[PDB]
């Protein structure tokens, strides 16, 4: 009987790759996509309407 | 108070974590045999200088099964709705 | 919202979208895919600028923390993961569910993260320590 | 080393040159003698010992003996016949018999201390013989 | 306590190329090398053979 | 700073890396490779301009010989440097005119199986033949010629 | 397992064998193997010891780390255990009906002698004396 | 020293892998000393980080050997300068680098442009064609600005090569993206799971 072509009747779970909570294990390889991006945050301006400004208005 | 508490712990962690990616100790030893006459020791810690050329010391792709789940929480259902013959 | 008019279509995802959140503190929109990708959209350019990589199968909820710069996403693979939306770093993996997760909601006071799962449990999480301390088992489904 | 300084040696040079040429002969041997039958430290120690002498010779000639003027002494420092960074120590009160530089350095040690050979070796211990790892110096304070 | 140093064979005329020292010192009385005599050799001599007989 | 002979001795003794006494250093020699693009960059940046026959550079080097970095940054007073290269232009054009036959050197200059030279033995005390320098006229150039 | 362990009688056995003073000689230094060959050109300067090594017949020399840590075939442990089993102790007489204990080394008569109370107020912790006699 | 050091480092990486059937000659050509089987080929093929380092060291040996040939006194002053000029423009050829870096071809073209720039003005007058234009410095600079950008790139790439070699390969669980081929089969998994 063919059985090696199994579907995901029993899917694997997260939390067990490199460094996931293991982080001292994290390993010194890191190169390609992770290294360079957007290190300074853009905070939204005052007056986004949402919690306190909406109550402030009718 | 909650928001300030949350960041301040992870912050100290993240700085060591990207690094992963005088000072003394006074030691009071319960083993009373001791240094001569001294109920405590005081001791100097220095850090081994990391050689900036030396490549990673140890193999760390060692892999072991997931740690057992925390012991089961009681299952707490309402009593089974029996629906036996027709459903 | 008022006119119902359409005014963008953003074509970055690879196979299906099913999470959207608009940040209440940054001009960013976050989205999660059955294509295993969480994307950050910058609402000053309409382009994508961050990817959060680690989910092993379809994302199906995400939440954006009301006061930290922290993002949490649920997926199949039966975990939620916590992300730092500045660096893209992943700095919790809330494994502890045993079946696919799909809801997460965040709040500033403890429990900062609440997750709901196809294992028929809700869990309440200590976002600082990364541990869980409730299992609200009362659901049958 | 004379090509490195372009001007010709000043007047005294005939006196020192026979000696300075012998220190070069020694140093070429110490560079090249076989690295086997000697500790991993010991093979470096001849280099520092000859370097110490050569600087001490130029230093003694001007300061103790006055047999070379200033202009030839300063010429020797510029030629790099003399370790003049080290000679700056020998001028100091309390360092006048120093071995190399590395033993004073402190920052290269584990505990932030100068080498052992400094340790007024009279004071150190009743009988302890020493050969410090940097240059085999037995004790260079007295 | 509430209220000699061993002597050294110094040649510190810096012109004496092949002979000098001036902080390099063997003492007027010193052992540079130390060895078992023959009786102490013969005790140790069997020890290395007993280690090789294991092979 | 410490005697130039020390790095020669270290580099000479280690150099084969069959030395098994030195085998403990082999681990550090490999890791140094990460920096080697940086060591090449600093070496070539420093390279002696054609009117210099020998240039002495300051190097930063690892106590095991594992890698040598050249610690200089070569700075120039740019009107002097433009003037110096301007005299090379004059001289190099003059030689190409006068030579009739100019033998361009062969590349690679050493055969693939020829091991690199013993520099302390071979190069160190053969005196260099003179560089490209223009004969500055001490009457017109005396502000500069010395 | 060790943190919870209860058997005070077992603890008190260990305390007796344990020894009560630190042994620095085992802490302090390595042996000069060039001196074992007999050729140590370093000799006064040496660091390492210039004294007899342990003989290769002496199984105490052999001990690994893992055997010691896991605690199997550890030669020094077996030496300690053999002396602990050799150490003398009482086992009661074959006459089952005997309930009499001789006591000795009470010291001399006079002010150094223990009183009846000093036996009464201690040995009644164990069981009911039927008769007590003293021979000062 | 940097060439000795560079030679030993790559040669030690070969031995660390235990690829004793490869030979690295003193000009940094990597030759296989025998006919590889299949498995020796799979094991030995290791190019992009290693060869770009190796070819930058090849270039450095060409330059330093030119200076060595001068210092020996068998290439005078002018033949060195023409040698150094030649090495920097014609480095496109002597660079095996072009393969791996292939954006590097931008620098090859830019030195070719400078060569025409210099040679035309240098030859102008009674000065013949052919060798002798020792005016190396414009071409030399182009490679230093190349090396500026490559230095962090190779330091990162070599750090990843070295670290996995010492640490081991950790790829046994990282998340895999779902690009073109995987997209069609991945839709059914997420469908069947749903
Ligand atoms: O590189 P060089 O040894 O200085 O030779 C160049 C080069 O000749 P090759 O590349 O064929 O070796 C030029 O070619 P390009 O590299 O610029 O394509 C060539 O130009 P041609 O292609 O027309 O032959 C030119 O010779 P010419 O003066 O005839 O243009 C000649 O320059 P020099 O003669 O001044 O050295
Ligand atoms: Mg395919
Ligand atoms: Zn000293
Ligand atoms: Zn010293
Ligand atoms: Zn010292
Ligand atoms: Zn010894």
């Amino acid at each position: 009987m063919t059985t090696a072509h199994r579907p995901t009747f029993h899917p694997a779970r997260g939390g067990t790759a490199r460094g996931e909570g293991d982080l001292s294990k994290l390993s010194n390889q890191y190169s390609s996509k992770d290294m360079p991006s957007h290190t300074k945050m853009k905070y939204r301006q005052t007056g986004q309407e949402t919690e306190a400004d909406l109550r402030k208005k009718d | 108070d909650a928001t300030e508490k949350t960041r301040m712990a992870l912050e100290k962690i993240v700085n060591s974590k990207v690094a992963s990616a005088a000072q003394y100790i006074r030691y009071t030893p319960s083993q009373q045999n001791g240094a001569a006459g001294s109920q405590q020791r005081i001791i100097r810690m220095v850090e081994e200088q990391k050689d900036p050329m030396e490549p990673p010391k140890f193999k760390i792709n060692q892999k072991i099964p997931r740690a057992p789940p925390s012991p089961p929480a009681p299952v707490m259902h309402s009593p089974p709705r029996k629906m036996t013959a027709k459903d | 919202l008022a006119s119902g008019q359409l005014k963008l279509s953003l074509t970055g995802h690879i196979s299906s979208v099913r999470a959207v959140k608009v940040s209440p503190r940054h001009p960013f929109l976050f989205s999660g895919g059955e294509d295993k990708q969480v994307k950050c959209w910058d609402l000053e350019y309409n382009k994508v600028i961050r990817h959060y990589h680690g989910h092993l199968s379809a994302v199906q909820a995400l939440s954006v923390h009301p006061s930290l710069d922290v993002l949490v996403t649920c997926a199949r693979d039966s975990t939620a993961r916590v992300w730092d939306m500045r660096t893209k770093a992943q700095v919790h993996c809330f494994a502890g569910h045993t079946n696919t997760v799909a809801d997460v909601v965040c709040q500033s006071v403890d429990p900062q993260v609440i997750t709901a799962s196809h294992d028929a449990t809700v869990r309440l999480w200590d976002l600082a320590a990364g541990r869980s301390m409730c299992t609200l088992t009362h659901h049958k489904k | 080393k004379l090509r490195r300084v372009r001007k010709s040696p000043p007047e005294g040079w005939d006196l020192i040159e026979p000696t300075l040429e012998q220190f070069e002969a020694k140093m070429r041997e110490a560079e090249t003698e076989p690295h086997e039958g000697k500790r991993k430290t010991e093979i470096n120690w001849p280099i520092f010992r000859i370097h110490h002498q050569r600087s001490r010779y130029v230093y003694d000639m001007y300061y103790k003996k006055a047999e070379i003027s200033r202009e030839l002494y300063e010429f020797c420092l510029t030629a790099k016949f003399a370790d003049a960074a080290l000679i700056a120590k020998w001028k100091k009160q309390g360092y006048e018999n120093l071995c190399c530089v590395k033993c004073v350095n402190t920052r290269d040690s584990n505990f932030g201390t100068a080498c052992i050979c400094r340790v007024p070796k009279s004071k150190l211990d009743a009988e302890r013989v020493i050969e410090c790892v940097h240059c085999g110096c037995h004790g260079c304070s007295g | 306590e509430k209220g000699e140093k061993r002597k050294r064979v110094r040649n510190d005329d810096s012109a004496d190329i092949d002979g000098y020292t001036g902080p390099w010192s063997r003492f007027i009385d010193e052992k540079t090398v130390a060895k078992p005599t023959p009786e102490l050799q013969k005790q140790m001599d069997e020890i290395v053979k007993k280690r090789q007989e294991k092979s | 700073e410490m005697p130039p002979e020390h790095v020669r001795k270290v580099i000479r003794d280690h150099g084969d890396m069959t030395s098994r006494k030195y085998r403990h250093d082999k681990r550090v020699y490999l890791g140094a490779l990460k920096y080697m693009p940086h060591a090449v960059l600093k070496l070539l940046e420093n390279m002696p301009m054609p009117w210099e026959q020998i240039r002495d550079v300051k190097v930063l080097y690892h106590i095991t010989g594992a890698i040598t970095f050249v610690n200089d940054i070569p700075r120039v007073i740019e009107p002097v440097y433009m003037a110096q290269w301007g005299t090379m232009w004059i001289m190099m054009r003059r030689e190409k005119r006068d030579r009739r036959h100019f033998k361009r050197m062969r590349f690679p200059p050493f055969d693939d199986e020829e091991p690199p030279l013993d520099y302390a033995d071979n190069i160190l005390d053969v005196e260099p033949l003179e560089p490209i320098q223009m004969e500055l006229d001490p009457e017109e150039d005396g502000a500069v010629a010395e | 397992q060790i943190a919870n362990n209860m058997d005070q009688a077992a603890h008190d056995r260990l305390r007796r064998m344990g020894r009560t003073q630190p042994y620095y000689k085992r802490n302090a230094p390595h042996i000069c193997s060039f001196f074992v060959k007999g050729e140590c050109k370093r000799g006064e300067e040496c660091p390492y010891r210039h004294e007899k090594p342990t003989d290769p017949d002496d199984p105490l020399s052999r001990q690994n780390i893992r055997d010691r840590y896991y605690g199997t075939n550890d030669p020094v442990a077996e030496k300690i255990l053999n002396r602990a089993a050799a150490a003398p102790t009482l086992s009661p007489p074959a006459d089952t009906t005997i309930t009499t204990l001789y006591i000795g080394n009470l010291g001399p008569s006079g002010a150094q002698q223990v009183t009846e109370k000093d036996l009464n107020d201690f040995f009644y912790q164990y069981g009911d004396i039927r008769c007590l006699r003293v021979l000062t | 020293q940097v060439l000795r050091q560079g030679y030993n480092m790559l040669n030690l990486l070969i031995h660390r892998k235990n690829l004793n059937y490869l030979h690295l000659d003193y000009n940094f050509n990597l030759k296989p000393v025998k006919t590889l089987t299949t498995k020796e080929r799979k094991k030995s093929r290791f190019g992009n980080a290693f060869h770009l380092c190796r070819e930058i060291l090849r270039l450095t040996k060409l330059v330093v050997d030119a200076h060595v040939q001068y210092r020996l006194n068998n290439v005078d002053a002018y033949q060195l300068a023409d040698g150094l000029q030649y090495i920097f423009a014609h480095v496109g050829q002597l660079t095996g680098m072009y393969r791996y870096k292939y954006k590097l071809m931008r620098q090859v073209r830019m030195c070719k442009d400078l060569k025409h720039l210099i040679y035309y003005r240098f030859n102008t007058g009674p000065v013949g064609k052919g060798p002798g234009c020792g005016f190396w410095a414009p071409g030399w600079r182009v490679w230093l600005f190349f090396l500026r950008g490559i230095t962090p790139l190779l330091e990162r790439w070599l750090g990843n090569l070295l670290s996995r070699q010492f640490e081991g390969r950790h790829s046994k669980g990282v998340a895999k993206t779902v690009t073109k081929q995987r997209v069609e089969s991945h839709f059914d998994l997420e469908l069947r799971a749903a």
